[PDB]
């Protein structure tokens, strides 16, 4: 079994690194969709809900403008976001469909997942119970196995970058802190609240980031606001950076103990970056009844199911004003993402 | 109590990065 997941390790990452020696490009072109509606509001452009002509499927297509996209230095990010989209495969990763551009703009077309983001259900539900956030962590934990066994940082863990399929699982969204790490980096980036103490402390840092991190989500799953927060960031780096954390006391022991160990300022104690690396998480107490591969497999019952009527519902979803897509007749920024 | 307080801290909705 564990020979097993060496194994299974070994295959993706033979997978990954022809995708990332070689990837993949300019697989569809704007006139296979039509525009259905806005779903979002991303980094450089539209979220757009959108329909393959041949086949009826629904995508979620992101739009950037490239000359946004250069105006904000954002080339490298953007390129290495889809570099690495278009090169990894895991059940709790967005799958990348197609990509291509055109004089205007680049497009990232993903698979569409219906759900929407876990931070609004959470926010509705107010928190989730062990066992409900029990369920979702153990994906982020098979997430960042995964990632990291691929040398991959995630750095931007939240419930806002977590979306919520039709068979209630995971599927994590947003790489544009993702970078090819073997051993440190020093970027600062994230978002306040999830930020590890060495990241504030302006240190050079490792994938140990993404298991504090971890720590702060199941954190605010299972209470319903996260450990650390205040009125303004450096408020919330203070608290980070001290040592001190308060649980409610409707958390279990388990779940107490689970935390102290992800939410570890002395980077030499904190789970996930000691001798046995992953599997002091998967082994903890708290883990216990949790069925590794039946999660991977998808098998458990979610706890919770989205509304979804259909291909093409967007209940989960917000409404935007609709503007029409316009593609310049002119190339913008041709040289700049050559690679994309 | 420290529901209310992070109410009080108006970083309740979705988060940016940086
Ligand atoms: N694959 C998808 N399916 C459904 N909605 C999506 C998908 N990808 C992105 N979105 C919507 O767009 C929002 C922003 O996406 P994100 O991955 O955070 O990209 P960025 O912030 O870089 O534009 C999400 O919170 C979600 O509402
Ligand atoms: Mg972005
Ligand atoms: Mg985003």
């Amino acid at each position: 079994e564990q020979e097993s997941v060496k194994e299974f390790l070994a295959k993706a990452k033979e997978e990954f690194l022809k995708k990332w020696e070689s990837p993949s490009q300019n697989t569809a072109q704007l006139d296979h969709f039509d525009r259905i509606k806005t779903l979002g509001t991303g980094s450089f452009g539209r979220v757009m809900l959108v329909k393959h002509k041949e086949t009826g499927n629904h995508y979620a297509m992101k739009i950037l403008d490239k000359q946004k996209v250069v105006k904000l230095k954002q080339i490298e990010h953007t390129l290495n976001e889809k570099r690495i989209l278009q090169a990894v495969n895991f059940p709790f990763l967005v799958k990348l469909e197609f990509s291509f551009k055109d004089n205007s703009n680049l497009y990232m077309v993903m698979e569409y997942v219906p759900g929407g983001e876990m931070f609004s259900h959470l926010r509705r539900i107010g928190r989730f119970s062990e066992p409900h956030a029990r369920f979702y962590a153990a994906q982020i934990v098979l997430t960042f196995e995964y990632l990291h066994s691929l040398d991959l940082i995630y750095r931007d863990l939240k419930p806002e970058n977590l979306l919520i399929d039709q068979q209630g699982y995971i599927q994590v969204t947003d790489f544009g802190f993702a970078k090819r790490v073997k051993g440190r980096t020093w970027t600062l980036c994230g978002t306040p609240e999830y930020l590890a103490p060495e990241i504030i402390l302006s240190k050079g840092y490792n994938k140990a980031v993404d298991w504090w991190a971890l720590g702060v989500l199941i954190y605010e799953m299972a209470a319903g606001y996260p450990p650390f927060f205040a009125d303004q960031p450096i408020q919330i780096y203070e608290k980070i950076v001290s040592g001190k954390v308060r649980f409610p006391s409707h958390f279990s022991s388990d779940l107490k103990d689970l935390l102290r160990n992800l939410l570890q300022v002395d980077l030499t104690k904190r789970f996930g970056n000691l001798k046995n690396g992953v599997n002091d998480i998967k082994n903890h107490k708290w883990f216990a009844t949790t069925d590794w591969i039946a999660i991977y497999q998808r098998k458990v019952e979610a706890p919770f199911i989205p509304k979804f009527k259909g291909p093409g519902d967007t209940s989960n979803f917000d409404d935007y004003e609709e503007e029409e897509i316009r593609v310049s007749i002119n190339e913008k920024c041709g040289k700049e993402f050559t690679e994309f | 109590t420290t529901y209310a307080d992070f109410i009080a801290s108006g970083r309740t909705g979705s988060r940016n990065a940086i």
